[PDB]
């Protein structure tokens, strides 16, 4: 009886597809690309007949990846045509790089031909399943809210006990805090409020009560206590607000052009030299 | 072989606000156990005794399936299971009509699968922020044990043998399961999970200066879920309960070393700089500011590694608190956020092997070496500066 048990079992199951062609079709669809057995209607999958419950469940488990790929693709295509905050496109570009890396990994798997059965494909990509899953969950409300919300959320997540979440959150957080570092530099070196779109805690006030409170008796720059992210101590926030107001007060009326400009260039160099530390004690020292 | 004309379709899930961070977002497959499709065959047609090998061959397929957490053709889910329920229990019927060789040993493996499911769900349930970091870091570990030890060994090896070996035997199935000793490891994780659930249910059940001159008071409050001190206590208790299994000891030691890396970083950093950074509120004590002159400190007894009932553990805890406060005031007075290493002779290291340090006979040695460092620098501060 030196015969093969799966050979003893396969012709018993007469009306099913050779598992080799199942692999053939799953490799195409893994990137949510329609073909003979699975025509994505851009929103779901129709799994046909002659497919045992086992195969159906495994196709659920695997095709999670393709569904995520399509959803994230819709997100990316939907926002690349819009006018939004720069941190938003920071998220867009990072998600796009993730999508490209997933593409490369999947097609490299297909090329090298280490796929032999469904469960092999399962184990090969389960990590990338989780990566795509986390990337999806982090941007559930990209359309409505502002970026600094995401800055705070990601700052909280930086200490997540998961190593994978550690790495992902740290990368996203690093990129946006570099851009936000640019915002802080702009405020501390020129005192402007350009192109912040409400993601910055120091606001400008164009108001009609006291029409002359931008002429003589007031300076229309306002510190909103509740809008400071948790990685900045409150007292240093007061310091920063007073620094900007100081610069405005000197430039607009005091006319300390030479002193303010030399001071500005010196400190401009001083912060721009330390951008690779982000937010840290050295920056607080300056 | 038949067709039941069932609209089996795959699509992501609509709701997002109740499924945890790592929770799966795909719809559940269509419920063969009550909505059958494409075959309902009773092996009584082929229940002939000579067909026994043939029968188990079919059986083999289904069993090689369930271990990945997906039910097999000749296995029905019990009426209790509901996929939309995240907390539904796990139980499911297999037909007694076949030879016992089908049913007897299978119960062992399906339990694996049962626990394989719960761990996975635990792998998700503990992903939430409020559960603190330790279990959260622990989450990572459980995932690895599946995708690098359970699957890459068992699934790969079992499928290869079932496709190549002439009439691979279920007896050899057991032999290769235990020859890689995975079952015992998985059982250790299982029982640790059961104790964690026990502590959670206990906390969900019952909701209701003299000598040392420390300006301190207790803050005894209970939270619904256990934290790091509880977890570490638990691992110590389990390793104590299973002294002797060398593989078990080594596995648990690796676990303890792996989970508390940055926890040890936090403790060491506090003992050598008096700086406490616990964005999850898991550390042993916590500060005020819920001006910074009456820096009153409180004990959250619920996370301490010891009952703190006798004199010696109280002594250890109080030396801990004093050492932290001393270094803190040093930093406050000298207007420097960091203590340079070379300020003194007594040099200290990190807890590179927390496993043995937890046992005793070295914990206090580390504690009082740091105490000596604190005293010498502090006294030099108020005697020379």
């Amino acid at each position: 009886s030196s015969v093969t048990l799966r050979q003893l079992s396969n012709p018993y199951y007469v009306n099913t597809i050779p598992e080799e062609d199942i692999l053939k079709y799953v490799s195409y669809t893994l990137l949510a690309t329609t073909s003979a057995l699975f025509p994505f209607d851009h929103e779901q999958i129709q799994i046909p007949s002659k497919i045992p419950n086992f195969e159906s469940g495994l196709l659920h488990l695997i095709f999670e990846a393709g569904l995520l790929y399509q959803s994230l693709g819709y997100k990316v295509e939907k926002f690349r045509m819009l006018n939004i905050s720069p941190m938003k496109k920071a998220l867009i570009i990072e998600i796009s790089e993730e999508l490209q890396n997933y593409t490369a990994f999947v097609n490299n798997l297909v090329s090298s031909g280490t796929v032999v059965s469904l469960k092999s494909l399962y184990r090969e990509i389960y990590e990338n399943i989780i990566r795509l899953r986390i990337y999806c969950r982090f941007t559930e409300h990209l359309e409505e809210l502002s970026g600094d919300t995401f800055l705070i959320e990601l700052n909280i997540f930086k200490s997540h006990g998961d190593l994978t979440i550690r790495k992902i959150a740290t990368n996203l957080f690093n990129s946006m805090i570099s851009l936000y570092y640019e915002y802080l530099m702009n405020w501390l070196t020129k005192g402007l409020l350009r192109a912040t779109y409400g993601e910055f805690f120091i606001a400008e006030n164009t108001d009609t009560n006291g029409t002359d409170d931008d002429f003589i008796y007031h300076i229309p720059i306002e510190f909103n206590q509740e809008r400071v992210p948790a990685f900045i101590p409150k007292e240093l926030a007061y310091k920063i607000f007073m620094i900007g107001k100081s610069y405005i007060f000197l430039e607009k009326y005091c006319k300390e052009v030479q002193w303010t400009n030399e001071f500005s260039k010196k400190y401009h160099v001083l912060y721009q030299s330390n951008s690779y530390r982000g937010i840290s004690t050295n920056f607080f020292e300056i | 072989m038949e067709i039941k004309e069932v609209d089996d379709r795959a699509e992501l899930l609509r709701y997002t606000n109740n499924i945890p961070l790592l929770g799966k977002l795909v719809n559940h497959q269509p419920l063969w156990s009550t909505n059958p499709k494409l075959k309902s065959f009773s092996l009584e047609k082929i229940s002939a005794p000579d067909q026994r090998r043939v029968q188990e061959a079919l059986v083999v397929k289904d069993l090689l399936n369930v271990l990945i957490g997906l039910e097999g053709t000749y296995i029905r889910y019990f009426n209790d299971y509901e996929p939309s329920d995240p907390e539904t229990p796990i139980e499911f019927k297999i037909a007694k009509k076949m030879d016992p060789s089908f049913k007897t040993f299978s119960r062992r493996i399906v339990r694996y699968g049962k626990q394989y499911m719960i761990l996975t769900r635990a792998y998700e349930k503990w992903s939430d922020t409020s559960f603190g970091m330790v279990l959260q870091r622990f989450a990572y570990e459980i995932r690895r044990f599946l995708e690098d030890v359970y699957l890459k060994t068992l699934v790969e090896r079992l499928e290869r043998d079932f496709n190549k070996v002439p009439n691979f035997s279920i007896r050899e199935l057991e032999q290769i399961i235990n020859e890689t000793e995975v079952n015992k490891q998985m059982e250790l994780l299982y029982n640790i999970y059961e104790e964690i659930f026990r502590e959670i249910e206990e906390r969900r059940t019952n909701q209701s200066s003299l000598h040392l001159r420390l300006m301190v008071a207790f803050d005894t409050t209970v939270y619904p879920v256990p934290k790091g001190g509880a977890i570490l206590k638990i691992f110590q208790q389990k390793i104590l309960e299973n002294l002797g299994d060398r593989s078990s000891v080594m596995f648990l030691k690796k676990l303890l070393n792996n989970i508390s890396q940055d926890y040890c970083t936090m403790l060491y950093e506090w003992l050598t700089q008096g700086i406490l950074n616990d964005p999850y509120q898991e550390f042993m004590t916590y500060d005020d500011l819920e001006r910074a002159w009456d820096t009153q400190y409180f004990i959250r007894k619920d996370v301490l590694l010891r009952d703190c009932d006798s004199e010696e553990d109280k002594n250890l805890l109080f030396k801990m608190l004093r050492t932290g406060i001393l270094l803190k005031v040093v930093r406050a007075s000298l207007q420097i956020p960091t203590i340079p290493s070379n300020s003194s002779d007594i040099t200290i290291q990190e807890i590179n092997d927390f496993a043995d340090l937890m046992e005793g006979s070295n914990l206090e040695l580390y504690v009082d070496k740091c105490y000596s460092r604190a005293n010498e620098i502090f006294l030099k501060l108020f005697f020379q500066g």
